């Protein structure tokens, strides 16, 4: 008497959030697979982020700039929200370059425009300037995984300049939740929900594809013995 | 560790073996219910 | 010195810090000096009333 | 009758902690050391 | 990362460990620990059902010249092992007649083709001179855990149903070891150690609970 195959609906809004169900399972099997789905979504999918910053007449972090409202950690701030796709699957890092002149409000569309590279969001704001203010800015953008503190890589192409936190996963947040459900005379069944928030760089019912495909490859190590 | 994750308890657990006792007190002679039966002879009231 | 909330509780799923480690984190729009597991108590409020300010 | 252990059912120590079983859980759900053996019952230090 | 290297060690058809390594940081959980899950609730094996004694009308009773009762009998006849050699067999009987005064032990069971008793040492009851028994024991083939109360199997009048605890896997542990490669530090070594009964070995078990995992995430294909 094994149980009959479960039902999988999704309710996804935008290329940001998405809800999945999946009902019925045995019982204890909505830990089983909540659990390890969780632990690759927030670690495995490959994403894309800033990894260093040059900044002309800028000599550490923690300065400032005078004829710019934000001071070097809130434009730092500003860079690891900047949400950047690659069109090319042989790229691998790319720089941006961005010259402005006050009293203009800089956005992320202000950047030089790079082939094969898109960005998500252009209207991200980046800083504020005034009359006599400059900014001579070089962004450099690289491929990864999961998160990165800057003093790991410490990655710096040339002199003075400061490297960023990596937040390479485009997953932003997960979280699932483990219903009781009935099937006639059967009462300890299983229903599992997942919710996923995304960049939307990637879809979250891309993610959720990605990271059943991983786990699946892992299962084919246990084949050949020694 | 816990079962549901695989991960640790953060702090460390005071575990070891006791002795306990199943009393006579069980839910299986307790519970009742009722909707309609006897009545009280004089005041015809449910009885209890 | 994290950009949201997002980031900070990433961190922590990491265990790059701890929920009682002291750290600065941008919330509406202010730069806060708290704890990840102080801005997730603000973040069970605000999704359980549905208004955030 | 054959009674085994269920919900509702009251236990006690020789020290005077007592109270009913609320939950019985799976053995794979149960917390374990660290070489494999899984733990029997699980009480509150708020109690003591 | 590489594709890890995957080893066995085996002791008997009892005791086993399995290693794969190297492994990305934090996959020795991801994976260890929904095998271990499967391992202890889902694995197929075989159980005592259902008992009958001659001249016994239920489980309350004794029996003249037998030390034991009924009651510490059938908890002797739960430690039983039983395997079932060929895969299509569901279900079988075993004999046993003898008369005091011995020692009956499970070996004391007539023979029966395509089953095998693991623990032939196992002591059921003591016989005194003048005592005797003749008793009829089913073995069925399930999963899980099952209560005589729900499945009440008898195959005649006086039988008495045996709670069923059908697996075969005893005790299931998993180890993470901090390995290398080259520059890469934070890797993982896993190490799976798995305890059966001897019908079904850790290496069958193991093979059996990676085919369940991976049916399960077949689940996600089609969005209805
Ligand atoms: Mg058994």
């Amino acid at each position: 008497s094994k149980l009959k195959a479960p039902v999988f609906t999704v309710r996804t809004q935008g290329r940001e959030y998405g809800e999945f169900v999946l009902e019925p399972l045995e019982r204890g099997f909505g830990v089983t697979l909540g659990n390890p789905l969780r632990r690759i979504l927030l670690s495995s999918i490959p994403g894309t982020a800033v990894t260093s910053v040059y900044i002309e007449d800028v000599l550490h972090e923690f300065s400032t700039i005078p004829g710019v409202k934000e001071d070097v950690v809130e434009i730092i701030l500003n860079l690891k929200e900047l949400v950047v796709r690659f069109l090319n699957p042989s790229l691998q890092t790319v720089t941006l370059l961005l010259k402005a002149e006050g009293p203009k409000e800089v956005k992320a569309r202000d950047f030089l425009p790079v082939a094969d590279v898109e960005i998500m969001n252009p209207d991200l704001h980046i800083a504020t300037l005034e009359e006599g203010g400059r900014l001579n800015m070089e962004v450099r953008v690289d491929r990864g995984v999961g998160y990165v503190p800057a003093e790991k890589h410490g990655i710096k192409d040339r002199i003075n300049a400061i490297p960023v936190d990596a937040v390479f996963s485009p997953v932003r947040r997960v979280a699932f939740q483990v219903e009781d459900t009935r099937l006639g005379q059967r009462t300890d069944l299983d229903k599992l929900t997942l919710r996923i928030w995304t960049d939307g760089s990637v879809t979250p019912l891309e993610a959720l594809n990605q990271a059943v495909e991983i786990l699946r490859e892992h299962l084919t190590y246990f084949s050949n013995p020694q | 560790y816990d079962g549901r994750t695989g991960e640790p308890i953060e702090g460390p657990i005071v575990v070891g073996q006791m002795f306990i006792m199943k009393l006579y007190h069980m839910v299986e002679d307790k519970m009742h219910a009722r909707s309609t039966g006897p009545y009280s002879l004089i005041t015809q009231q449910p009885l209890g | 010195v994290f950009a949201n909330p997002d980031e900070a509780l990433l961190a922590v799923a990491h265990g790059i810090v701890d929920l009682q480690d002291v750290v600065t984190v941008r919330y509406m729009g202010k730069r806060l000096e708290t704890s990840p597991g102080r801005i997730l108590f603000a973040r069970i409020v605000a999704e359980a009333v549905e208004d955030e300010k | 009758q054959k009674r085994k252990l269920q919900v509702g059912d009251k236990l006690a120590n020789r020290h005077g902690n007592k109270g009913v079983v609320a939950k019985i859980l799976p053995v794979e759900d149960m917390p374990h050391l660290p070489d494999g053996t899984p733990v029997d019952v699980i009480l509150n230090p708020l109690g003591v």
